[PDB]
This record gives C-alpha cells, structure tokens and sequence, in this order.
C-alpha cells in the first residue's frame, strides 16, 4: 500500500509485506507482452528447463503494471527482493511441482531500471539503494565459496548446531551449543554446511565517458551465486545492485577519519556486447560452392585497408593454415604459415594486425617495445593484481592453438629474440625459473611487422640485409611480404580519398567481388574443423624445385630448400581448405606456388630479382586475368617516362602519354596481342587511362 | 508451523460455551447469565458450574469433561472469558475460572491412583492446616540474559519452569533467564 512512515520499515511491517507478497504474485501471474504473450509462465518455464534458478523482471514492466511496488524497490531494495524472491519461489513451485530439488531458491534480477548513477556520482544519500551504474570491469576473484546456511561443530561434545543463514553484512557467531550449553570454541561443520557461489569485481567508469581531465572512479561489486562468471575483466557492464554501507569497512581503527567503505551488492548483471559456436553449416557449404569463394574471402580480409592484395593473400592463407603432420611421433612438421611484413613506415602494417587480432579467435597481440600486456617471454611471478604466484606464460604459448601477432619485430629483446626462435622452431617453450622446469606448448602462427633497416626498404640488398633479423628467425616465416612503398598518383590518389572518406563518415555528428561479411568470415574460418589431404601431382613440383635450384645458384641468390617447397605444402593445404576441398587440387598447388614464388623473388636483390621474374614468369602470372600484367607493364612504362620529364625539366608535364609501340612490344614479350580488351577494360579507366586511336598514343591524365 | 490445534479440547470449549449460554434453570432463564453477571465484579473470578447441569445438557461434552478434566480445563476457562467479554466490560487481561459441583460419585483418598491423574474427581477428608494465600506464578515473561530477547508466556507447571531454549535461534540458552516479574500472570494459591 501507501506509507504512514519511513519506506524501510514500512514495508518490512508484516501487513504491507503480505500485500506485497500477493501483489508480486498477481504480476508475476498476470503479465502480458501487449501481445498476449504471457511472459512470466514461459520465462519461468524455460529458466526450469535449463535449471536456472534466477528469474530475470523488467522494471518498465513491472512499474506499468504494478506502480506501488517499482516506487517501493529502489527505496529499501533488500525487503523488496527478498519478497520477490519467495514470491517467485512459490509462482514457480506452483507451475512446477519438481523444481523445489533443484534450487530451492529463485533470485529476481531487476532489469531495465531508470535509475542510472555513473560511478563518479554515488553518495551516502544512495546508501541502501538499488542503484544502475555501468563501467569497466577492471579486476575479478575466482568463484569463492561463501557460507549460506552454516552448521557448526559444537567441538566440546561435538552436536551439529542448525543451519544458520550467513548475511552479507556480519560474521554468523553461535551463541551456545544447544546441547551442552558451551559457550566455547565451534567450528564450521563443512560436510553439512551449503555454500553459495561468490566473487568480486571491481568495477570503474569507462575511459570514455570521465572526460574533463580527471581520475576514474571505481567500486567493489560482489556476484553472488548466478552472477558469478558473468564478467571478465575488460567487460564493459551495466550494474543493478544496492549500494551497500554496513558490513564490518568502517575505519575505526584511528588509522584516519570515520569513513565508510561501500560496496555494491550486485543484482543484475549486463554486458554490452554480441554473444561462438556454428549452427548452420548450410550457409557456410553454398559459399564453399561459390566457386569464386577465394578471391571473396581475400577481398574480404582488412576492409580498411586500401590496396595490398598480396599481403591479403598471405594473410588469408595463415588464417586458415596447413595441417600439421608428425610420420611416426619423431618428424614434426607445422602447418602453421607464419607471416613476415617488412615495410617502411606509414604502409599499414599495424593495422593489418589489428584486423587479424580483431577476426581471429585466440589471437594475442604482441610488440618488440615494451608496451604491450603481454610480453614473448614466460615468467613467474607474483601478480600484481592478484598478488597471486602466477606462471605467466608468455605471449607465444597464450596464443597456442591461434596466431601470435607481433608487431615491431625488429626491435625486440635477446631474450624475446631467443623466446620467438624456440617458440618459432620447436613449437614448445621451456621454462627452468623457480623451481619450475616444464615445457610447455605453443604452436602458434606467428605474424609479424618489422621495418626495414634505416627506415627505407632498399630493394638494392637481399630482405635479409635490410630487416634486422638474423637468418634463423627469417627461415621460420613461409610468407615475406616486403611492403615497398613508391610515390604513385593513381594509388596515392585512391588511398587518400580512402583515408578522408573515412575521416569523413566517421565524424563524431553520425576488386572483382563483393567482400564476404566478417560475421561469416569468422564463421566459415571456424570451418577449420575438417582436416584435408593431397595426393595430387609430385613431378611438375619436383621439376619446378629443380629449376628453382638451377637458376638460384645459376645467380649469386638465397638458395631455394627444402623450407620453400614444405612451405608450398602448407599453403596448397591452405588453399584449398578456403574452398573447403578435403583434397588438394591442381589449381591449389599452383596458387601455392604463385604465393611461395613472389615471396621468394622479392626477397632477392634487385638484379636476381629481376632475372627471376622474367625466367619464372610462367609461375608468377597464375591466376592473373592479363589485364593486371599489361597495366603493371603500362604503369612501369609511364613511371619510367615520368622519371625522365622529372630529370630533363625538372618537372613534368601532365597528361603524360607513351607510344603504342612500347605497350605493344611488351604484350608480345608476355604474348597477348589483344589491348582492345584492356582498353576497355574497367580497370584502365579506373587508373586514369586514356588513348588515342588516331593518335597512335596512350596517355595518363595525370 | 500452524500451531497444532487439539481439536479434542476446542470441540469441548465450543460445546461448553453452547451449554454456557444455552443451558436454562426451570424459571426458563439462561441460568449462567445471571451467574456471570456477578463476574463482572472485581475480587469475582470463578462461575461455578453444576455437573449435574452439564450431564443434563450434553452427556458427551459432560463425559469428555470429566475424562479429560486436566486438558481441557485452560479451554474452558477461555470459553468462559469470551462468554464473560460480550456481555459486559472486564478488564481486558482478567482471568476466570470454572469451578464445577456436584459429582454424582466420589472417591476414596485410597483410590487415588495413578489411573485418577488429570480426570475429574471428587473426595472428601479432614482439613488438616491450611497454609497462607500466596500469588503463583502461572505463566511468567522472561528475559534472555545473552540476547535479550523477551520469551513470553511461558506456563509454570507447578514448579518454577524457565524457557527450555532461546527464542533467538542463535543463541541457544538455556540456563540463563530473568523473570519480568510485572509482565507475568499470577493466580491466588492456598496450599492446605
Ligand atoms: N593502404 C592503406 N589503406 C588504408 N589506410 C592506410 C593505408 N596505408 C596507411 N594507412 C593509414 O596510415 C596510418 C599509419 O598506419 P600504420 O600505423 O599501420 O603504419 P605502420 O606500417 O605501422 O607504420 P610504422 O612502421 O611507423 O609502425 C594508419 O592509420 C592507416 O590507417
Ligand atoms: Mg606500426
Ligand atoms: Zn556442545
Ligand atoms: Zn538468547
């Protein structure tokens, strides 16, 4: 009803708590969802199907129908809940006989209420209230088990004193022993004492939302017995409890001024966030059917990141990986394709790493710095946190079963340098610190950002001279992906209109296929679960190595071994794991080829480089549609005439334009014959292309 | 949990109630009505009640009297105080009495066996001494002396009787209790 006096007492007199009780029941009995739905009996129904034991109450809901008791349940929320909580007991028992084995208790969670308070804002005028708040959670204990309805041992004659329900706010001390009548020492019966489930959060505001110049506030909460493990550290949460005063945090010790610590009593708990495993493997299949699913998937990884399509096809390749093998239990081979981008500054090398974090599931973030929450390197130590004796396993073996991602790879310890190389070689880090001698697994994939040697990749030296990495540690990686950097207007022009569109549409007042959404990107990369097999075409990949062999030591390079074509393995098996094949085909095998080739090629200096593209173009131009390779030879010839005006005159006169003659020679060095198509095509619009007929010229805008 | 009712002894009370104000002399006037008029008195605390009447007005009630007289007895009296409240205006917290006369058979002091204890009887002998009146103690309020919590309402068995337990589950004293000798009920006592 109404109040004649204070709401906490009022309502704990025994007339008004029985009208509550009643009326609490006929809400809970006579709810509709305004479209006749009556969402208590099935919400009750299936919390018992799944053995839930907490019923979840709007509070719209519950003030639209019943006023009285919303305005009664901020004020002493204590009493009120725990009236809901007997009154849902029994709505429950009514509509099912058999739940009383099960939990014997139903906690209501009060969801939806209006009353938001940021951290920063609760006072002692809160005190005893339900209040909302949301933030960060920053720590969190174990599930604890705390007391519920305590027995103890009278160990004086050694009676059984009856089930004492244990408060939030005080220690439960028996008073004698009722047989006996000993005031002496008892102590907690343990086998037939129940517990409940408890943990502590401490919970601070966003980042975000303190803003003035100012420190975040934060505030214990406590989860309690269904609550528990609904957070992690890191959770951004909104919080329904009673802001709590009087348990045994007072200060009187002198130690300083009589002041209170609070705590929130948690009573609802809600993430802000999407919520791992597939349901539907159809959808997932008719893509795999696609027939055009890999250059989806490719043009479907780093959406905001213009250009770099060979890195997206290396990245894609080590998102889905090989398949590890081991002929007896004594000839490990990963098939992990571990990726190295070396490339100087400002070519969105972090960020392809952000994007593999953000898509990969157990990817761990690393860097060469010190300023990372992870570190490569294992220790043992007492957490700082925790203050607990932690093995902290580095960052090589947190990401075990997923990919290690390590950015600045290039300006690591010693340490974290012969970290990486065990990790890197034998897929198992070996501890010998405290008295701890293990070893322990980390297969992971490793992926890796380094700069160039003075900032500048020069294409003059081999990869290896310019990166800062010793040899050991560079054989380890499958995929170089050196990452050059040129002035090209065309691409420069493109990029930019990227980066300001993006700047554009994310003020805060807000190639050939489509990219395949990240949803079911991540979905259909969990479609790892079928390992695959090749039996397919050993003498082409034998005689292809031959070659490789014949021509790198015909020219002073980096030998091609064994690594490359065990390397070529994994990515075929990679492949055609993408078209989920259960098999390798040809096409997968030359793909892999292509990939392994234009890794190993970059690699080299300029003058075998080059020697090698021309003497393996047959490899090289796989899967290229003969548009690609006549623009990359247009682009080459007009950035040579470009290099020219830029010399003779110092500058350059726009609307470059270069004969048909040297096009022409080109198409019949890589035998095309047909520019029409490439003069209609759309990509040579897109770079700005036009020619004359009449003219006999080719020409470039700008 | 909902305080076991002894259904035998309410049974009696509502039937002896019924025979209270129902019961009529020879004149045709509910004889008790004149008799509980004089109750309303200070000093007056008993209606004593004929057997011979009861038998005449309910011959079960009469034998489930005189079988179960130590039982049934705090219902009666209660059956009287409410036959007594309508009426008139007692004290709230006044206390009557059902004296009954006139048993048609009397026993010997001999034959009060231990088949007699808690059943209705009546035996003659010689007054030896009587003691002087004293207030009893029929039912006292006591006091935990750990909890202090007030365990009320308590009856004396003829002995001076502590709460067994605590009300305050923990705390499960039982030596250590103080009598709130002004929240207690006494009775007039003469032992002769
Ligand atoms: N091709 C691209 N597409 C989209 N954005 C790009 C591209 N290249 C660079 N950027 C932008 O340039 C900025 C610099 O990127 P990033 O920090 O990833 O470079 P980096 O290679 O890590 O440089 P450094 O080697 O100095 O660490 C990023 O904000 C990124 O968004
Ligand atoms: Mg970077
Ligand atoms: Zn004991
Ligand atoms: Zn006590």
């Amino acid at each position: 009803d109404l109040k004649g006096h204070s709401v906490r007492e009022w309502v704990s007199m025994a007339g008004p708590r029985l009208e509550i009780h009643h009326r609490f029941k006929n809400f809970l009995r006579t709810h509709v969802d305004s479209h006749g739905h009556n969402v208590f009996k099935e919400r009750i129904s299936d919390m018992c199907k799944e053995n839930r034991e907490s019923l979840v109450v709007n509070y719209e809901d519950l003030a639209a129908r019943e006023h009285v008791l919303a305005y009664f349940l901020p004020e002493a929320p204590a009493e009120l809940l725990q009236i809901f909580d007997e009154a849902a007991l029994e709505v429950v028992l009514a509509m099912y006989p058999k739940y009383d084995r099960i939990t014997n208790h139903i906690h209501v969670r009060i969801s939806h209420l209006p009353l938001v308070e940021e951290l920063r804002s609760l006072r002692q005028l809160h005190l005893n209230q339900l209040i909302r708040t949301s933030g960060v959670v920053t720590s969190c204990t174990g599930v604890l088990p705390q007391l519920s309805m305590v027995k103890y041992n009278c160990n004086k004659c050694n009676f059984v004193l009856g089930p004492f329900c244990q408060s939030q706010n005080q220690e439960v001390k028996p008073g004698s022993c009722p047989e006996c009548q000993s005031a002496g020492p008892f102590e907690v019966n343990m086998e037939e004492t129940i517990y409940q489930n408890y943990q502590r959060i401490r919970i601070q505001e966003s980042p975000g939302k303190v803003a003035a110049g100012r420190l975040p506030r934060s505030k214990d909460a406590i989860l309690l017995a269904d609550l528990v493990d609904s957070c992690k550290p890191g959770d951004e949460i909104e919080l329904t409890g009673i802001y709590h005063n009087n348990y045994d945090g007072s200060l009187n010790t002198a130690n300083g001024f009589p002041v209170f610590a609070t705590v929130i009593l948690a009573n609802h708990v809600a993430k802000k966030d999407n919520k791992l495993t597939d349901e539907d493997v159809k959808m997932i299949t008719s893509l795999s059917k696609d027939q055009q699913i890999g250059e989806k998937i490719f043009a479907s990884i780093a959406p905001s990141i213009y250009g770099h399509e060979d890195i997206k096809r290396g990245l894609a390749l080590a998102l889905f990986g090989g398949e590890p093998k081991n002929p007896g239990g004594k000839h490990k081979v990963r098939g992990d394709i571990n990726v190295l981008l070396c490339g100087d500054p400002g070519t969105a090398k972090s960020q392809f790493l952000k994007y593999i974090e953000k898509v990969s599931s157990r990817a761990i973030f690393t860097t060469g710095q010190g300023a990372s929450a992870v570190g490569l390197t294992a220790y043992v130590q007492r957490h700082p946190v925790s203050r607990e004796w932690t093995l902290e396993a580095g960052a090589l073996v947190l990401a075990d079963r997923g990919v290690c991602l390590i950015d600045e790879f290039d300006k690591m310890n010693d340490q974290d340098r012969t970290s990486i190389h065990e990790a890197m070689e034998q897929q198992s880090i070996s501890i010998s610190k405290a008295g701890i001698v293990t070893s322990l697994q980390a297969r992971c994939t490793v992926i890796a950002a380094a700069n160039p040697i003075g900032g500048r990749y020069d294409p003059s030296l081999t990869f290896s001279e310019n990166v800062d990495l010793t040899e050991p540690i560079i054989s380890r990686f499958d995929i170089l992906c050196v990452v050059r950097d040129t002035v090209d207007p065309v691409q420069d022009e493109m990029l930019a209109r990227f980066v300001v569109g993006s700047h554009v549409r994310h003020h805060p007042s807000n190639e050939p296929l489509p990219q395949e959404v990240l949803k079911k990107y991540i979905i259909y990369a969990k479609e790892r679960v079928h390992p695959k097999l090749n039996q397919m075409d050993q003498d082409k990949v034998a005689k292809m190595y031959s070659d490789l062999r014949k021509e790198s030591m015909a020219t002073g390079s980096i030998p091609i071994t064994v690594r490359h074509i065990e390397s070529m393995i994994r990515m075929a098996e990679a492949h055609a794991r993408i078209h989920l094949r259960d098999y390798v085909i040809e096409d997968d095998v030359n793909m892999a080829i292509r990939v392994m080739l234009e890794s190993f090629i970059d690699t080299q200096k300029f003058s075998v480089m080059r020697s090698m593209r021309k003497t393996f173009a047959r490899y090289l131009s796989f899967r290229r549609d003969n548009n690609e390779l006549l623009l990359f030879i247009l682009k080459q010839l007009v950035a040579e005439q470009v290099t020219y005006q830029r010399n003779r005159f110092g500058a350059q006169q726009d609307t470059i334009e270069v004969p048909e003659k040297d096009l022409v020679d080109k198409a019949r060095q890589i035998n095309i014959h047909n520019l029409s198509a490439f003069y209609d095509s759309e990509l040579f619009r897109m770079n700005k292309f036009s020619h004359d007929l009449k003219r006999k010229m080719i020409l470039q805008q700008f | 949990h909902l305080e076991v009712r002894d259904e035998v002894a309410e049974k009696c009370q509502k039937l002896f109630l019924d025979f209270l104000e129902e019961f009529q002399s020879s004149d045709g006037e509910i004889k008790y009505l004149q008799l509980a008029e004089e109750l309303i008195r200070p000093e007056r605390n008993t209606l004593v009640v004929s057997f011979v009447d009861l038998e005449q007005f309910n011959q079960q009630l009469s034998t489930t009297i005189q079988e179960e007289f130590y039982r049934v007895y705090p219902y009666l009296c209660r059956a009287l105080k409410t036959f007594v409240k309508d009426r008139k205006e007692i004290p709230l917290a006044k206390d009557f009495y059902v004296a009954f006369q006139d048993l048609p058979t009397r026993h010997k002091i001999r034959e009060l066996t231990s088949s007699r204890i808690g059943l209705l009887t009546r035996i003659s002998g010689q007054v030896v001494r009587t003691h002087p009146v004293h207030p009893e103690l029929v039912s006292g309020t006591f006091l935990c002396l750990d909890c202090q919590t007030v365990i009320r309402d308590v009856e004396q068995q003829f002995k001076y009787t502590q709460p067994n337990i605590c009300r305050n589950p923990v705390c499960a004293n039982r030596r250590r209790f103080l009598l709130d000798t002004n929240k207690s009920r006494f009775v007039d006592f003469q032992k002769v």
